[PDB]
């Protein structure tokens, strides 16, 4: 006759989830510079990052509703503001701008503003008569010369993020507290739903960067194998894609233009970072791309969406749809400052079955809302001199097109913008769990009298 | 044989026993966004302390291990002992006794250290 | 409550653009998609395409595409609509409709709409 | 019977003690104005702990029950066993016992703990 | 005799031991600037529940006093008994033993928890 | 009829009814709201 | 009554110069100072 038995520290485990906690190692906390983006208060990192696998254990993995995610999209927010609040705060610099077309020998059809400008001083009587240079971006016009007024000035106060905090993405391990662990999914070929043949669990993630970018990854974790498709469900268009590379490309980004920052007192303790006039050339910002590689990713790619989609079929590559800029071009920081450029001839292609490099313009925007949060925006202060920053593409997000025509072409283009859809790129394999030591089950045991 | 924490969990639970120095040894792991970090590790000691409460207010308090006076319903997973520690894992097991997990707890709390305590002081007054 | 309030009534020549406008309020404007639908006079409904106001994202039918310009005003909370090259089969009248269930964070759907 | 939690306080303390598992169960329950809740409940691991530590420096440790070597001063409230258990409620008796509490609590801590398991080590050490 | 907290430390091991429940009474003790007093106090009960999760999977779980059946390696410290209680400080002693401390507890733990408590139900299943 | 104290007229002393009353509120104006903008992000709702 | 309890044989090395509770105290005092001028008033317009 069997009875009860009470075991304490059983192998039993219940999903749920709670606050995580970031590693972003020791080295990158020594770039300092009074907050380097995230890293001030992090924990640092194992130096082992102890990997422990659990046998004859089946475990359904979800990263598009994986929590993990929201709390990363959350805390890169709010850590944003955290750095803008001590910063200075540019409420002031919306003012009415006498600008020009900047100076150049015709060949147009500008852009860049010489704007001069009425503004105050440390001292609250005297006040300031100051010129900048302004990408058209930032600012509009308003109906003699045209004059000119910034764009956030009818919507959200301004601030800029102090020249000291940099916005350059540093690795982030998300790390669990006892009671609780992470689980990482290693198998090769995943799709990031249904079960996961190889559980392996972990207290910490391993480096993530937490890139703020658009329409492409960078720095990430690369797939292994296949170039692995993952969807939470592929019959809706609207429901985005996320791919993962084997192979990393190369990207050189840069900034030509040598910029001169103009620092000005709005003080006491408040000062303002306007940009010069640029030294020598005229140029614009731009990022190289190897076509050959390039071609022969697509070819890779084409081989697996015919494992999904059709043994033999058409795919065809088109430039996006519409909406912001953030979402319409590739934004991200490269070093100080936030680039946005063109993509389309990446995209003009159309595949069915069976040496040079290429390039794309590029935009650079200070003021930005990003995460659209309005009533807050911030400033990004320009950075002396030609920027150059190199990123390996780990990552991709897309979207589908319709109906159209049965069983004919299907359409691709960029997509995204949910910075949530950014996190899920390195999360695909976590999720957390919570133990429950108690269990109960029967023998011939039983206590005393 | 070291197969760190939750190795034994898709093993059989008779399998699954010899870890339990294991999994409660790590169970307690001995501004802003630094109020990230702070309220996680909060969580632990009182999951942890509600067992000892509970393994307290049961015959147990004493860790890993334990059993009890209040007898095994056939109306909880009805199986032979073979069929439970050596064919099933505490995973899969667990998944059956969630069910009555509370309705036993209510009889090792009460039926028993509640009763069986009691007994004590009568026999221990003389 | 909400309400969907569209531009006036327009005659145009041919050949010509028109853009016609809606206006969302009593909502969160930037966390739910705008649906809009021509209906041609005693023809069924036609689709011709959503907005989501979170950063502008877009998705147009095959028929409609190149024709249809859709934007919306997060600040000013009106969304636009434009159709060109103007034919006299494009004379019709137009309507917004918003999706059932939003959000600002998680989303579905497709099916849904309610105000029109 | 269940009568829940502080169900027999104004009942006789030997009827009271038939609620120990429940008293003993729910005791530890398992940005602006969100500071409010959190404070509140950290003072109950607390109390929980400082009777778990008095509960482990005497001689008990065990839940719900417990006696000691410690004799029962007359001076401390002198009543018959009925005057006290069955005549009286644990809100009239603890009333009485406030005062000896710590002088009855020193010789729980060191005249027993302290004494008697010293006393193991000295007898188990051959 | 009282010494109060910490009295023995200076004093021999052998005369260390009958402080043991004073040390352990008073070790859980029962807007800014206001945030720096109240993170201090949350140590406390890290460092005393992390010994009762030491000594509770340990074959101890009994406050201030405890054996094993794990041998004393004489390569750990090789001294005669009063080389040790009765000449030595737990200062000075401790000092000699942190090297060995994990080695010890580890067979603390496992070898005697992990296993002497299986050996329970084995035979406690007849 | 509870006070604290019935024999201080200092002292507030508080009712409690058996019977609820009924009240109708009412603002019969019909206010027009003017948000004029004082910011970036700033904003004034003044009565029309 | 700051009970000072007094241990023998106990020979313990003492640095004030590594002591930690100095830049605690110095930081308290830097922090709680701005504590006070938070609420207080800004002089920032009286630069003139
Ligand atoms: C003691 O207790 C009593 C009772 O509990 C208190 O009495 C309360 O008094 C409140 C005012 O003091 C009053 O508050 C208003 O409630 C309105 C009703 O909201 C509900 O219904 C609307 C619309 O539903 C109506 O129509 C549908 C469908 O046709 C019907 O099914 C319903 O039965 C209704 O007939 C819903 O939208 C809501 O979700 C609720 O279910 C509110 O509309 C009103 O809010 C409006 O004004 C607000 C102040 O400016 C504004 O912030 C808000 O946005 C609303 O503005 C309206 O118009 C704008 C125009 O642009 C539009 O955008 C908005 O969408 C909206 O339509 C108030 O909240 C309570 O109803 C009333 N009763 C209760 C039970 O609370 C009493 O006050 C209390 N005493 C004290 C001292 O506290
Ligand atoms: C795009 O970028 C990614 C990521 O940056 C490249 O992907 C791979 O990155 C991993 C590391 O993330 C490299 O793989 C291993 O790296 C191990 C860690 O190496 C660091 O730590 C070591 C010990 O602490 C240290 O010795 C080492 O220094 C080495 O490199 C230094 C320069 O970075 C150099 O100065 C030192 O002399 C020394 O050589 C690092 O600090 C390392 O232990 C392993 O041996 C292994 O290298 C991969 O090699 C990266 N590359 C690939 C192909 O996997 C990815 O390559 C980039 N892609 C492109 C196209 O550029
Ligand atoms: C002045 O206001 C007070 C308080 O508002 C009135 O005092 C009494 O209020 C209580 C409730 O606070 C009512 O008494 C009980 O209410 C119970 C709760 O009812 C709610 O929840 C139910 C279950 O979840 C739900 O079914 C119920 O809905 C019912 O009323 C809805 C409208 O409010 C209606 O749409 C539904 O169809 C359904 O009829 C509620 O959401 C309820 O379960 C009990 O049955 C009981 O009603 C009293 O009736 C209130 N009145 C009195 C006289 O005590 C007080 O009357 C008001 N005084 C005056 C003068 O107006
Ligand atoms: C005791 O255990 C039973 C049975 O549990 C069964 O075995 C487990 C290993 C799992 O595989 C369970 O999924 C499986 O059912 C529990 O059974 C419960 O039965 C009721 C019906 O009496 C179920 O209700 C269903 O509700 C769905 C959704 O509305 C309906 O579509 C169904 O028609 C049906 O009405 C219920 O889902 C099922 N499970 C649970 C968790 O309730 C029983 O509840 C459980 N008792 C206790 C106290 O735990
Ligand atoms: C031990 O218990 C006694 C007696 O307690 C008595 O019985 C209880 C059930 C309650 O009903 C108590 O109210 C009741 O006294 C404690 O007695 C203490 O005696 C002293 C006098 O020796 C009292 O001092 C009083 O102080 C007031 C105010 O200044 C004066 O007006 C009085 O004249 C008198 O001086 C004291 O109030 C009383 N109670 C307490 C709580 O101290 C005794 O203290 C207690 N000892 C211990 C260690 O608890
Ligand atoms: C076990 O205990 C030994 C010996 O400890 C000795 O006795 C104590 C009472 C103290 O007085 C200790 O200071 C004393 O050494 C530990 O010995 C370790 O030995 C290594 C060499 O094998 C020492 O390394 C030194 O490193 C310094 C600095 O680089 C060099 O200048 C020396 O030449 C030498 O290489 C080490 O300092 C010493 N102590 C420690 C704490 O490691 C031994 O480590 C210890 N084992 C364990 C597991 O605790
Ligand atoms: C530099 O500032 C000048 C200020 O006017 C901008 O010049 C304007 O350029 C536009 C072209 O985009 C001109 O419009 C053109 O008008 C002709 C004649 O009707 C028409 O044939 C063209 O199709 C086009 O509509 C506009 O007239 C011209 N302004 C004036 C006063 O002539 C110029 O664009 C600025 N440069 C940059 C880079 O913005
Ligand atoms: C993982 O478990 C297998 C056996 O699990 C069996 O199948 C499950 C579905 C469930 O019904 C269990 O109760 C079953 O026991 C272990 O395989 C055994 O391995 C040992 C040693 O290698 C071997 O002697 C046995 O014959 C194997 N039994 C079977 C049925 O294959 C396996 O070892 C477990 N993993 C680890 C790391 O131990
Ligand atoms: C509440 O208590 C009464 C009895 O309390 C008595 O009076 C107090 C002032 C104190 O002196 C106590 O020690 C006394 O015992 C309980 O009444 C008893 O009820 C039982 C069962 O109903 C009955 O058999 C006894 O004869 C009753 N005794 C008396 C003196 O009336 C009462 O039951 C208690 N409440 C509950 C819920 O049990
Ligand atoms: C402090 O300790 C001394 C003795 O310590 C000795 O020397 C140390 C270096 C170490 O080797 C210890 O193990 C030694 O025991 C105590 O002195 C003793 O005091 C008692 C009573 O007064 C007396 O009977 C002994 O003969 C003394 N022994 C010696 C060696 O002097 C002293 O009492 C300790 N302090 C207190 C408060 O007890
Ligand atoms: C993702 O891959 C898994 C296989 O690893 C797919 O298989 C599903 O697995 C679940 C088990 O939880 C079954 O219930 C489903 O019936 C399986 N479906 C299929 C089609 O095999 C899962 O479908 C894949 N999901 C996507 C979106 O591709
Ligand atoms: C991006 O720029 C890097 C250098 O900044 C280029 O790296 C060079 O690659 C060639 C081979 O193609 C090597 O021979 C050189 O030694 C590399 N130089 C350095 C400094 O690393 C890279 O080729 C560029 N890629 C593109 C697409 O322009
Ligand atoms: C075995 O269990 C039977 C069912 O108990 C009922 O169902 C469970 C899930 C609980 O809800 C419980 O409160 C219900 O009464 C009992 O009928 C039967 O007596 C039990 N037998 C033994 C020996 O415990
Ligand atoms: C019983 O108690 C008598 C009184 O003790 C004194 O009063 C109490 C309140 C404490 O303050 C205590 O420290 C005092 O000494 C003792 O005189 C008597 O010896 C005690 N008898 C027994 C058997 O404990
Ligand atoms: C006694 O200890 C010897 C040394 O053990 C080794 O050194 C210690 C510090 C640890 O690092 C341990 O892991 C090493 O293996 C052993 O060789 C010897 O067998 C031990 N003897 C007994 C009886 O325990």
């Amino acid at each position: 006759n069997l009875w009860v038995t009470v075991y304490y520290g059983v192998p039993v485990w219940k999903d749920a989830e709670t606050t995580l906690f970031c590693a972003s190692d020791a080295k990158a906390y020594e770039t300092e510079k009074h907050n380097v983006w995230a890293t001030h208060a992090c924990v640092p990192t194992d130096p082992n990052p102890q990997e422990i696998h659990l046998e004859n254990v089946t475990e359904e993995f979800n990263m598009w509703k994986n929590n993990m995610v929201e709390q990363m999209h959350t805390d890169i927010i709010s850590l944003w503001d955290q750095s803008l609040k001590p910063c200075v705060k540019l409420t002031p610099l919306c003012v009415t701008l006498q600008c020009t077309n900047v100076t150049n020998n015709i060949t147009d059809d500008g852009e860049l503003k010489n704007c001069s400008f009425n503004m105050t001083t440390e001292l609250r009587d005297k006040k300031q008569k100051v010129y900048s240079l302004f990408y058209r971006l930032d600012v509009v016009q308003i109906n003699s010369n045209k004059e000119y007024r910034l764009i956030n000035c009818n919507t959200s106060a301004i601030t800029q993020a102090c020249p000291k905090v940099s916005f350059e993405p540093i690795p982030i391990h998300y790390c669990a507290p006892a009671g609780f662990a992470i689980l990482k999914c290693k198998d090769k070929k995943f799709n990031g739903t249904g079960p996961c043949p190889s559980v392996s669990t972990v207290q910490c993630t391993h480096g993530i960067k937490p890139v703020v970018s658009t329409q492409l990854l960078l720095n990430g974790s690369l797939a292994e194998e296949e170039v692995m498709i993952r969807s939470e469900n592929i019959t809706n268009n609207a429901k985005n894609i996320l791919v993962q590379f084997n192979t990393p490309v190369q990207i050189n980004c840069t900034r030509p233009n040598n910029n001169t920052r103009k620092s000005i007192r709005i003080g006491p303790g408040q000062a303002f970072y306007a940009t010069g006039d640029i030294i020598g050339d005229i140029r614009q910002a731009h990022c190289n791309v190897s076509k050959a590689t390039w071609n022969e990713t697509l070819g890779k790619v084409v081989k697996q969406l015919r494992k999904h989609f059709g043994n033999n079929t058409i795919i065809r590559f088109a430039n996006s749809s519409g909406g912001d800029l953030e979402v319409t071009t590739h934004s991200f920081n490269c070093g100080g400052e936030f680039f946005y450029c063109n993509t389309s001839g990446l995209f003009n292609s159309t595949w069915i079955s069976n040496n040079d490099s290429i390039t794309l313009p590029c935009r650079i925007k200070q003021i930005i809302n990003m995460w659209q949060r309005i009533g807050q925006a911030m400033y990004a202060p320009p950075i002396q001199g030609v920027i150059r920053c190199v990123s390996n593409i780990t990552g991709l997000i897309l979207t589908r097109d319709g109906g159209s025509t049965n069983s004919t072409t299907e359409t691709f283009r960029p997509g995204g913008g949910d910075m949530r859809d950014n996190w899920r790129s390195e999360l695909y394999k976590y999720k957390v769990v919570k133990i429950e030591p108690l269990g109960v089950a029967p023998t011939r045991c039983k206590r005393r009298v | 044989v070291f197969l760190g924490f939750l190795g034994a969990a898709g093993s059989t639970m008779g399998a699954a026993s010899m870890t339990l120095t294991v999994q409660a040894r790590n169970l307690l792991s001995g501004t802003v966004w630094g109020i990230k970090q702070l309220q996680a590790r909060v969580l632990a000691v009182e999951r942890y302390l509600r067992d000892q409460q509970l393994l307290g207010i049961w015959g147990c308090s004493g860790k890993l291990i334990c059993c009890t006076n209040v007898p095994w319903n056939s109306s909880w997973s009805n199986r032979n002992l073979s069929e439970i520690w050596d064919n099933m894992t505490w995973l899969q097991w667990d998944k059956e006794i969630s069910n009555y997990t509370q309705i036993i707890y209510g009889l090792l709390e009460e039926s028993q250290n509640q009763q069986e305590k009691n007994e004590q002081d009568l026999l221990a007054l003389d | 409550e909400v309400q969907l309030v569209e531009s006036g009534a327009q005659v145009k020549k041919p050949g010509a653009s028109v853009t016609v406008s809606c206006t969302a309020s009593g909502y969160k404007f930037t966390g739910y998609h705008m649906h809009w639908v021509r209906q041609a006079p005693g023809r069924g409904l036609e689709w011709m395409g959503w907005i989501n106001p979170f950063r502008g994202a877009v998705k147009y039918p095959q028929n409609f595409r190149g024709r249809v310009s859709m934007t919306r005003d997060t600040s000013m909370e009106i969304f636009y609509m434009e159709l060109s090259r103007l034919t006299s089969d494009d004379t019709a009248v137009y309507y917004c409709a918003r999706e059932m269930f939003d959000s600002s964070a998680d989303w579905s759907p497709w099916r849904g709409m309610v105000a029109w």
